[PDB]
């Protein structure tokens, strides 16, 4: 009793300096059934982390009906093959065009300068096909 | 299946008592060349029944089980139709399930009688 | 608060049926309602969804986001969780929700949510300020004015623009109630429709040729060899018909069903043809799904549809790719149409700009007999690109000539059909006049005492909208000025003050709405209406499938069903006449003794064609009486396709899949009638714009935005995405004007000036543009002309103008995606 | 040329309107041929619809043609003429009686897309007819 | 007798190697509902042959022995037609008298396979 927040795990993804510009890294968060991508965009964006404030991370499950989306490096979007929804990786998962009614969920990363570590520590948005982000 | 070859108006007609039980119900056997048939108009078939429209209840007893094609000793093929006689006092046109099968239980090379001793 | 979880519906939750509020498709949904302090368990048998939330769900298992949930507060003060989700077993959508349908829960009325500015009581502009007033004061003023106008001017002084449509803000109850009031009681001819400025049809030519515009099933799109989408962006505008029916055909999922129906007919891989000047998301997605080899984008010059169809008709006739036995048995006028419509492929190509090879290919795919001998099953789907096109009547004449000659009506897998806009739900008395009347022009010229906007907003959606707003705001001002000299006047004195103001150019304006809208800039009176779920409502989709949307919650405040608003008005008028000793005038307002919306259904839809009924025009037909609310409930979200053929308790409602399958058309002689289709170029008024100014100002739908954004304007996600109406522009045009994404431009011509944010789009052709229509920030229609066809149908897609940079909106650059909306 | 009868395709109803063990009446392949469709409530070989349980029959007795009546308690068709009874759960199998043919089955297409049941053929010969299609 | 039901253009077609001798000739099995049939026009039947006029020698191997009506476990009746594959390298469309009877020697309740152990 009491608690209003979900008990998110703290999961190491990588050190920031290992990420190459526009080369997505795959990981699971907050458990192995929830596929995510982190990408260094190469140019600062609102809420980007790391040395150049440019690293973002998302749940890749489409928020319409749950197909794994694919990161397109040329547009920096996530595209869903199910009903052609496309999300903007540079505008916090904003839906460019599609059938979803939620933005692509953001994986919240802590960036520690001391260690260079990126740690997944939360999700902003609801992951498809889940009652709560933490099962 | 879903149709029957009608006996022509001039088809051969013989008398046949049921093969089976004591009642001895009266039937007619219609016999005719395989490549002929009756018309649907009542005067163009041997039954005298109007097959241009649905028949009412009790008008006929007629199923595919009451029909066959026999192959005679001369190699020629003939439609047969074995049906109850309406004017027989015994049965007044009734056929039991047993007598109703007589046509099917006549000897043919490919039918129910195929294993007849020859 | 709480972005990262959802309250599941308990296993025993209440569940009602709801048809989607918005587009023609009419997708089926379920509404789960339950006390706020209860929830479902994650185990599949402990929640109402029957889904297993103890581990991740697979793709396609569910459509469920927080936008599909809400907490309502009812008239008793008690709070209930709601969940509005698509029905997996509805045939229309098979569990699909669009982004528009998907937001229904969010767009239900709650005190703190997106619906928080719902109209909850009568609003009065008391000369110089907005105030609340009572229903009885509102009726005394509104009925009082109408009565005064009837007594002095007759019905010609009383004006309406009203919905004629289905779904939310329409439907059979509502169209009957309004129509009975306007036409049987008041008996005014001064009535326009929500989307067009006279009392007319979108489909005069096809109807007159004997082919009502909704003549097939959605299953027909599954059975077709070829689909034509003419002036139509169906991925965005009729999403789930495109997704659930068209795409499965293009993917080969329906091939085995075609073969089972027609055992001795070849079924090649299905193909699709788009007639659209613009390369749309629908074109792109069709290419992605089917390959470039199974899509033909006939990227015509704007307004050249008639040339296109005359050239194809000429060609199929010359090749003999027509049904001569069908023509001979079931048609009239063919030989004449061959003469009047003759156009060579070379002439066709010069006018349209489409190469001759593409014209021939489209004919080959669509009309040349298959190997097995049968003509291709070609469904011809059209919408607003031709309905609001270059001479609505003539284009339909041309198109239908092609369809009829090729027997693409009445065969399964065919149809020449509207895609539709709203749902349908029309039952009304006949229009009481003998003339088409261009209502906006009448208003602009200073006619009328009182104008009511009912469930529409022509400030945002009229053609030549700037002329309209100008005139209405000024006429509204005259009434405002006259009202404010009053102090302590009775209602009846106020009626006289206002009426006098209207003799000096004024106009009393009433809006019957969900929300204030931009009409609040002019209105003197606003009445609160109720939408589906706050009321019961019946309507049908693009294949005539009638469904009951069930009430599950209260309206805000004293908001009422529009049919019951109409009854309230009628009863007020009756009472005034009775009091004034005018028995004959009172009698005209009888027949609105209605306590619930069902009463309107019984009085209208269920009376059509019955003994002792008056003249009623109903899409239910004369068997509408077989439909009841209880029977529709038993039918589910699948309803029945109209017309109903039979009913009994054991069978349910049995209806009609496709029209015209025996070759009997809706004309005097039972034959389909060919018509001449002259090519006369663009209208002189439009051509003048094109001659003076640089850009074709195409306009229409965005997938995410519904209509005039009446809900969407209050949705923080929607406003972050589209804070302003956007204009798709060619990148090279953009460079020439020194604009990029998130700059603001003025768009202007002789008809008006409006504003948009720049959206660079590589697929837009040089000298062409595309602006979102009807929006709350930058109204597109200001630059549309006053030109209409013979039946007063506007060429909304026919205007030209210039573009001027205002400047860079840095905030749009920071927050709005200008990435491509054409998927590849 | 043709070896088959030209059966019409006749809409009966949508499957989901049928209640378990409540017979629906219709005519097929013409108005003089009475038929019944029933949802049995339990899958049977060759049943159609979502639960593979909808079946349909000619109700004219294949003995001498009286309209039979569907008994809901036994799921049979009983003939008042000479007491033939057919099993609706065994494709018209004669349980006891004087007929020499099972009760003809109306062949239904079930379309998932529309939920339509369409009568498209008959298996067996209907009483008092030279062919099922007159 | 004197006619055959053609396979519809969209008839199901599976591969079958002859049941019998070493040669292993290739055949096609066409299966379709009993109450459907192909048209005589070559594009309206599964064989692709023109039955609107007499066929020339070698155009087909097709007799009634190469046809049957099976009754499946669901009670539904289906036409079958078991004919040699013209493009099989082993036989180039030839059928022996033995393989040619495969249709007849499929199990049906009333045919040559009627006494099959069940
Ligand atoms: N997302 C969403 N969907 C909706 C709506 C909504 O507001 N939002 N509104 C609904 C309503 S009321 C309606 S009416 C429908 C309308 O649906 P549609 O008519 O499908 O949509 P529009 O964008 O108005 O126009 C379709 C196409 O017409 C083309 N066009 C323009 N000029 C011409 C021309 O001369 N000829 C041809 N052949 N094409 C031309 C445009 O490029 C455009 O892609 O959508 C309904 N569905
Ligand atoms: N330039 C240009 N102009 C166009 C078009 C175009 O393609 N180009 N499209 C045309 C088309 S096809 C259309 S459909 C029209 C649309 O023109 P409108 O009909 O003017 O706009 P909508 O947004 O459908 O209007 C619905 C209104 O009713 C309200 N409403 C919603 N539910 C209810 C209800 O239950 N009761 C009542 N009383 N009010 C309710 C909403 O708040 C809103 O104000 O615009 C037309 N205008
Ligand atoms: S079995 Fe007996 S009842 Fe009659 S038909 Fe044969 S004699
Ligand atoms: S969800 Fe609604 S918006 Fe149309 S596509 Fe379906 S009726
Ligand atoms: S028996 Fe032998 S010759 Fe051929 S058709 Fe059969 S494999
Ligand atoms: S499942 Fe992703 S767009 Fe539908
Ligand atoms: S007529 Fe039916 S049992 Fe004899
Ligand atoms: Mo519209
Ligand atoms: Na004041
Ligand atoms: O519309």
């Amino acid at each position: 009793a009491g608690r209003t927040t979900l008990q998110y795990p703290a999961t190491q993804v990588s050190v920031a300096k290992n990420l190459k510009a526009n080369e997505p890294v795959s990981f699971t968060y907050p458990d192995t059934s929830s596929p995510c991508v982190a990408v260094k965009l190469g140019s600062p964006v609102p809420g980007g982390v790391g040395p150049n404030n440019d690293i973002v991370a998302y749940s890749v499950l489409c928020t319409h009906m749950g197909f794994p989306t694919s990161y397109d490096k040329s547009s920096k979007t996530f595209k869903c093959p199910g009903h052609f929804t496309e999300f903007d990786a540079e505008k916090a998962g904003q839906m460019i065009c599609g059938q979803a009614t939620e933005n692509l969920p953001r994986v919240l990363l802590r960036y520690d300068e001391a260690s260079d570590a990126l740690t997944a520590v939360g999700v902003d948005g609801l992951i498809y096909g889940r009652q709560a982000n933490v099962i | 299946n879903d149709r029957i070859t009608l006996p022509p108006a001039n088809a051969q007609r013989t008398n046949m008592t049921c093969h089976f039980c004591i009642v001895g119900c009266g039937y007619h056997v219609y016999k005719w060349p395989e490549l002929q048939e009756g018309g649907r108009a009542p005067e163009q078939n041997a039954l005298g029944l109007d097959f241009r429209k649905q028949l009412p209840p009790l008008a006929v007893t007629l199923t595919p089980a009451m029909t066959n094609v026999v192959t005679e000793h001369n190699g020629r093929r003939y439609n047969i139709m074995v049906v109850p006689d309406k004017a027989c006092v015994v049965n007044s046109g009734l056929s039991s399930t047993r007598g109703g099968k007589m046509a099917s239980y006549m000897y043919t090379p490919t039918g129910d009688g195929k294993q007849r001793l020859k | 608060a709480a972005n990262d979880r959802i309250t599941l519906p308990p296993a025993n939750a209440q569940r009602t049926n709801m048809t989607c509020h918005f587009c023609i498709v009419g997708c089926g949904y379920h509404v789960y309602k339950w006390p706020e302090l209860q929830e479902g368990g994650r185990a599949p048998e402990q929640n109402a969804l029957g889904l297993d939330f103890r581990k991740q769900l697979p793709p396609l298992a569910v459509t469920l986001t927080p936008a599909m949930t809400n907490v309502v507060t009812e008239h008793n003060g008690r709070r209930y969780n709601i969940m509005v989700v698509p029905d997996k077993a509805c045939v229309v959508n098979s569990g699909l929700s669009s982004t528009r349908g998907g937001k229904m829960a969010s767009y239900m009325y709650t005190p703190t949510g997106d619906g928080k500015q719902r109209l909850k009581a009568p609003r009065l502009y008391a000369a110089d300020q907005w105030v609340d007033t009572t229903w009885d004061h509102a009726m005394a003023l509104y009925a009082g004015l109408i009565k005064k106008t009837l007594d002095k001017d007759g019905p010609q002084g009383v004006f309406f623009s009203c919905f004629d449509h289905g779904g939310a803000g329409g439907g059979f109850e509502n169209t009957w109630g309004t129509g009975k009031l306007m036409f049987s009681a008041i008996q005014t001819p001064m009535v326009r429709i929500h989307n067009r400025p006279a009392y007319n049809s979108e489909c005069h030519a096809t109807r007159e040729m004997g082919i009502g515009e909704l003549n097939n099933a959605y299953e027909d799109a599954q059975l077709a060899d070829v689909i034509w989408s003419i002036g139509n962006n169906p991925y965005e505008s009729q999403t789930n018909y495109f997704l659930n029916h068209w795409l499965p055909n293009l993917q080969g999922a329906t091939t085995s069903k075609k073969k089972e129906r027609f055992p001795n007919e070849n079924f090649p891989q299905a193909r699709i043809i788009f007639v659209d000047p613009r390369e749309t998301p629908s074109v792109a997605i069709a290419r992605h799904v089917a390959g470039n080899d199974r899509v033909l984008h006939l990227a015509i010059e704007p307004g050249t549809d008639t040339a296109l169809f005359n050239g194809l008709f000429t060609y199929v006739v010359e090749q003999g790719w027509i049904d001569k036995p069908f023509i001979e048995a079931h048609t009239k006028g063919f030989d004449d149409a061959v003469k009047t419509n003759r156009l060579s492929l070379d002439e066709c190509s010069n006018i349209t700009g489409v190469p001759v090879d593409m014209l021939k290919r489209a004919a080959e795919w669509s009309y040349k007999p298959k190997a097995s001998g049968q003509a291709p099953r070609t469904m011809h789907a059209y919408e607003k690109g031709i309905i609001w096109g270059n001479d609505n009547y003539v284009i339909q004449s041309a198109l239908l000539d092609l369809v009829i000659a090729t027997h693409n009506v009445g065969r399964r897998g065919t149809g020449c059909v509207r895609m539709g806009g709203h749902q349908e739900g029309y039952t009304r008395p006949p229009y009481p006049g003998d003339k088409k009347i261009y209502i906006d022009q009448e208003l602009i010229k200073g006619k009328g005492r009182i104008m009511t906007w009912w469930g529409c907003n022509n400030f945002q959606t009229s053609n030549n909208a700037q002329a309209l707003r100008e005139a209405i705001l000024q006429r509204s001002a005259i009434v405002k000025q006259a009202m404010q000299k009053a102090r302590g006047a009775t209602t009846e004195e106020m009626v006289d003050v206002i009426y006098e103001a209207t003799q000096n150019g004024g106009l009393f304006v009433t809006s019957i709405n969900l929300y204030p809208t931009k009409l609040a800039e002019a209105a003197h009176l606003m009445l609160p209406a109720a939408h589906p779920g706050e009321m019961n409502l019946t309507s049908m989709n693009g294949e005539r499938r009638i469904r009951l949307s069930e009430k599950f919650m209260d309206p805000p405040g004293t908001a009422m069903a529009d049919c019951l608003i109409a009854a309230r008005i009628a009863n007020a008028l009756r009472d005034m006449y009775q009091k004034d000793g005018k028995a004959e005038m009172a009698a005209q307002f009888e027949g609105f003794d209605w306590k619930t919306e069902e009463d309107a259904f019984n009085d209208g839809f269920r009376r059509a064609g019955q003994p002792g009924a008056p003249a009623i025009d109903s899409q239910g037909g004369s068997t509408g009486h077989l439909v009841t609310y209880d029977r529709l409930r038993k039918s589910g979200n699948n309803g029945v396709q109209l017309p109903v053929v039979s009913w009994d308790e054991s069978k349910g409602l049995v209806g009609t899949e496709m029209l015209y399958t025996e070759g009997k058309f809706d004309t005097d002689d039972g034959k389909a009638h060919f018509k001449p289709a002259p090519w006369n170029g663009l209208p002189a008024t439009v051509q003048q714009q094109k001659d003076k100014y640089r850009f074709w100002l195409n306009n229409g739908r965005n997938n995410e935005v519904w209509q005039t954004a009446y809900h969407d304007q209050y949705n923080s996600l929607m406003q972050e995405r589209y804070p302003m109406a956007y204009i798709e522009m060619n990148p090279d045009d953009c460079k020439q004007l020194d604009v990029t994404g998130g700059d603001i431009v003025e768009v202007y011509n002789d008809f008006g000036s409006t504003f948009a944010m720049v959206y660079p789009v590589a697929e837009i052709k040089r000298g062409q543009t595309f602006m979102l229509f009807g929006y709350v920030n930058g109204i597109q229609g200001d630059v549309t002309t006053d030109w209409t066809d013979r039946n007063i149908i506007p060429y909304y897609k026919g205007t030209w103008g210039d573009i001027r940079k205002v400047g860079s909106m840095e905030e749009f650059k920071r927050t709005v995606s200008f990435k491509s909306r054409r998927f590849a």
